[PDB]
Protein backbone atom coordinates (compact mmCIF):
# COMPACT_ATOMS: atom_id res chain seq x y z
CA UNK A 1 0.00 0.00 0.00
CA UNK A 2 0.85 3.74 -0.43
CA UNK A 3 2.30 5.45 2.91
CA UNK A 4 3.62 8.85 2.26
CA UNK A 5 6.12 10.63 4.52
CA UNK A 6 3.91 13.55 7.02
CA UNK A 7 7.06 16.09 6.38
CA UNK A 8 7.88 16.01 2.50
CA UNK A 9 5.07 13.75 0.90
CA UNK A 10 7.38 11.51 -1.02
CA UNK A 11 6.60 7.91 -0.85
CA UNK A 12 7.90 5.64 1.82
CA UNK A 13 9.94 2.44 1.78
CA UNK A 14 10.61 -0.40 3.45
CA UNK A 15 14.10 -1.18 4.96
CA UNK A 16 15.46 -2.86 8.10
CA UNK A 17 16.91 -1.01 11.10
CA UNK A 18 19.00 -1.96 14.32
CA UNK A 19 15.38 -2.43 16.21
CA UNK A 20 12.58 -2.80 13.98
CA UNK A 21 12.00 -2.51 10.51
CA UNK A 22 10.85 0.55 9.16
CA UNK A 23 8.97 2.78 7.02
CA UNK A 24 11.59 5.31 5.81
CA UNK A 25 11.70 8.36 3.39
CA UNK A 26 14.16 8.51 0.80
CA UNK A 27 14.83 12.57 0.71
CA UNK A 28 14.05 13.64 4.87
CA UNK A 29 15.07 11.61 8.18
CA UNK A 30 11.71 10.58 9.12
CA UNK A 31 11.36 6.43 9.69
CA UNK A 32 8.33 4.81 11.49
CA UNK A 33 8.97 1.50 13.18
CA UNK A 34 7.25 -1.59 12.71
CA UNK A 35 6.07 -2.18 16.19
CA UNK A 36 3.02 -4.34 15.78
CA UNK A 37 1.56 -6.95 12.90
CA UNK A 38 0.39 -4.68 9.51
CA UNK A 39 -1.20 -5.82 6.73
CA UNK A 40 -3.04 -5.45 2.97
CA UNK A 41 -5.16 -7.84 1.45
CA UNK A 42 -5.50 -7.87 -1.94
CA UNK A 43 -8.58 -10.23 -2.59
CA UNK A 44 -7.87 -11.37 -6.13
CA UNK A 45 -11.22 -13.16 -8.13
CA UNK A 46 -11.58 -16.89 -8.22
CA UNK A 47 -11.88 -18.40 -11.92
CA UNK A 48 -15.39 -20.11 -10.44
CA UNK A 49 -16.72 -20.53 -13.79
CA UNK A 50 -17.22 -24.78 -14.60
CA UNK A 51 -18.85 -24.20 -17.90
CA UNK A 52 -19.89 -27.37 -19.53
CA UNK A 53 -21.71 -26.43 -23.56
CA UNK A 54 -22.52 -27.45 -26.45
CA UNK A 55 -25.87 -29.30 -25.73
CA UNK A 56 -28.69 -30.17 -27.93
CA UNK A 57 -31.07 -27.66 -26.37
CA UNK A 58 -28.31 -24.68 -26.93
CA UNK A 59 -28.17 -25.52 -30.57
CA UNK A 60 -31.73 -25.80 -31.24
CA UNK A 61 -32.79 -22.55 -29.67
CA UNK A 62 -33.06 -21.15 -33.15
CA UNK A 63 -36.50 -20.34 -35.23
CA UNK A 64 -36.89 -22.99 -37.54
CA UNK A 65 -38.31 -26.37 -37.63
CA UNK A 66 -40.44 -28.59 -39.86
CA UNK A 67 -39.48 -26.88 -42.67
CA UNK A 68 -37.75 -29.09 -46.10
CA UNK A 69 -34.11 -28.90 -46.94
CA UNK A 70 -32.95 -30.28 -50.16
CA UNK A 71 -31.00 -32.94 -49.25
CA UNK A 72 -32.63 -34.74 -46.52
CA UNK A 73 -36.37 -33.12 -46.06
CA UNK A 74 -35.96 -34.03 -42.24
CA UNK A 75 -37.89 -31.62 -39.78
CA UNK A 76 -35.69 -30.80 -37.03
CA UNK A 77 -33.67 -28.05 -38.67
CA UNK A 78 -31.25 -25.10 -37.69
CA UNK A 79 -31.38 -22.47 -40.10
CA UNK A 80 -29.46 -19.07 -41.54
CA UNK A 81 -30.04 -16.17 -43.80
CA UNK A 82 -27.40 -13.92 -44.76
CA UNK A 83 -28.06 -10.49 -47.08
CA UNK A 84 -24.76 -9.07 -46.47
CA UNK A 85 -23.49 -8.74 -50.04
CA UNK A 86 -25.08 -6.84 -52.38
CA UNK A 87 -23.26 -7.90 -55.59
CA UNK A 88 -26.04 -10.93 -54.85
CA UNK A 89 -29.18 -9.54 -55.46
CA UNK A 90 -30.47 -13.05 -54.49
CA UNK A 91 -30.93 -13.81 -50.91
CA UNK A 92 -28.58 -15.92 -49.20
CA UNK A 93 -29.76 -18.71 -46.70
CA UNK A 94 -27.80 -21.59 -45.08
CA UNK A 95 -29.66 -24.44 -43.59
CA UNK A 96 -28.65 -27.41 -41.03
CA UNK A 97 -30.40 -30.48 -40.43
CA UNK A 98 -30.31 -32.60 -38.16
CA UNK A 99 -33.07 -34.55 -37.30
CA UNK A 100 -31.72 -38.37 -38.56
CA UNK A 101 -28.07 -36.36 -37.61
CA UNK A 102 -27.37 -36.34 -41.34
CA UNK A 103 -25.90 -32.50 -41.28
CA UNK A 104 -26.39 -31.23 -44.46
CA UNK A 105 -24.58 -27.35 -44.97
CA UNK A 106 -25.65 -26.01 -48.20
CA UNK A 107 -26.84 -22.32 -49.75
CA UNK B 1 -47.53 -14.00 -66.58
CA UNK B 2 -47.81 -10.87 -64.59
CA UNK B 3 -47.05 -9.77 -61.30
CA UNK B 4 -49.34 -7.00 -59.30
CA UNK B 5 -50.02 -5.46 -55.88
CA UNK B 6 -52.44 -7.96 -55.67
CA UNK B 7 -50.09 -10.45 -55.52
CA UNK B 8 -48.41 -9.30 -52.74
CA UNK B 9 -51.56 -7.94 -51.12
CA UNK B 10 -51.70 -9.80 -47.66
CA UNK B 11 -54.89 -11.35 -47.35
CA UNK B 12 -57.62 -11.21 -44.29
CA UNK B 13 -55.88 -13.86 -42.52
CA UNK B 14 -52.04 -12.94 -42.12
CA UNK B 15 -53.93 -9.66 -41.09
CA UNK B 16 -55.16 -11.35 -37.78
CA UNK B 17 -52.66 -14.19 -36.89
CA UNK B 18 -50.28 -11.17 -37.36
CA UNK B 19 -51.80 -9.00 -34.29
CA UNK B 20 -52.01 -12.62 -32.26
CA UNK B 21 -48.84 -13.50 -33.30
CA UNK B 22 -47.20 -10.20 -32.29
CA UNK B 23 -49.11 -9.39 -29.49
CA UNK B 24 -47.87 -12.65 -27.48
CA UNK B 25 -44.43 -12.53 -29.07
CA UNK B 26 -43.76 -8.49 -27.46
CA UNK B 27 -45.42 -10.04 -24.31
CA UNK B 28 -43.45 -12.83 -23.74
CA UNK B 29 -40.07 -10.69 -24.20
CA UNK B 30 -40.76 -8.42 -21.67
CA UNK B 31 -41.61 -10.90 -18.97
CA UNK B 32 -37.84 -12.09 -20.18
CA UNK B 33 -36.32 -8.78 -20.06
CA UNK B 34 -38.19 -8.28 -16.21
CA UNK B 35 -36.43 -11.46 -14.86
CA UNK B 36 -32.85 -10.04 -15.97
CA UNK B 37 -33.71 -6.95 -15.14
CA UNK B 38 -34.70 -7.97 -11.57
CA UNK B 39 -33.76 -11.58 -10.96
CA UNK B 40 -33.04 -15.11 -12.38
CA UNK B 41 -33.27 -15.67 -15.87
CA UNK B 42 -31.63 -19.50 -15.97
CA UNK B 43 -27.90 -18.33 -17.84
CA UNK B 44 -27.95 -21.00 -20.66
CA UNK B 45 -24.79 -22.84 -20.95
CA UNK B 46 -21.40 -20.97 -21.28
CA UNK B 47 -23.22 -17.88 -21.05
CA UNK B 48 -23.50 -14.00 -19.55
CA UNK B 49 -27.14 -13.41 -18.55
CA UNK B 50 -27.29 -10.42 -21.17
CA UNK B 51 -26.10 -13.38 -23.85
CA UNK B 52 -28.87 -15.52 -22.55
CA UNK B 53 -31.15 -12.30 -22.81
CA UNK B 54 -30.32 -11.80 -26.59
CA UNK B 55 -30.71 -15.28 -27.01
CA UNK B 56 -34.24 -16.08 -25.72
CA UNK B 57 -35.30 -12.56 -27.76
CA UNK B 58 -34.19 -13.38 -30.67
ZN1 LIG C 1 9.85 12.42 3.85
ZN1 LIG D 1 -29.71 -31.60 -44.85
Amino acid sequence: MLLFCPGCGNGLIVEEGQRCHRFACNTCPYVHNITRKVTNRKYPKLKEVDDVLGGAAAWENVDSTAESCPKCEHPRAYFMQLQTRSADEPMTTFYKCCNAQCGHRWR
Amino acid sequence: FSIGIGDVTPGQGLLKAKYELLNAGYKKCDEYIEALNTGKLQQQPGCTAEETLEALIL
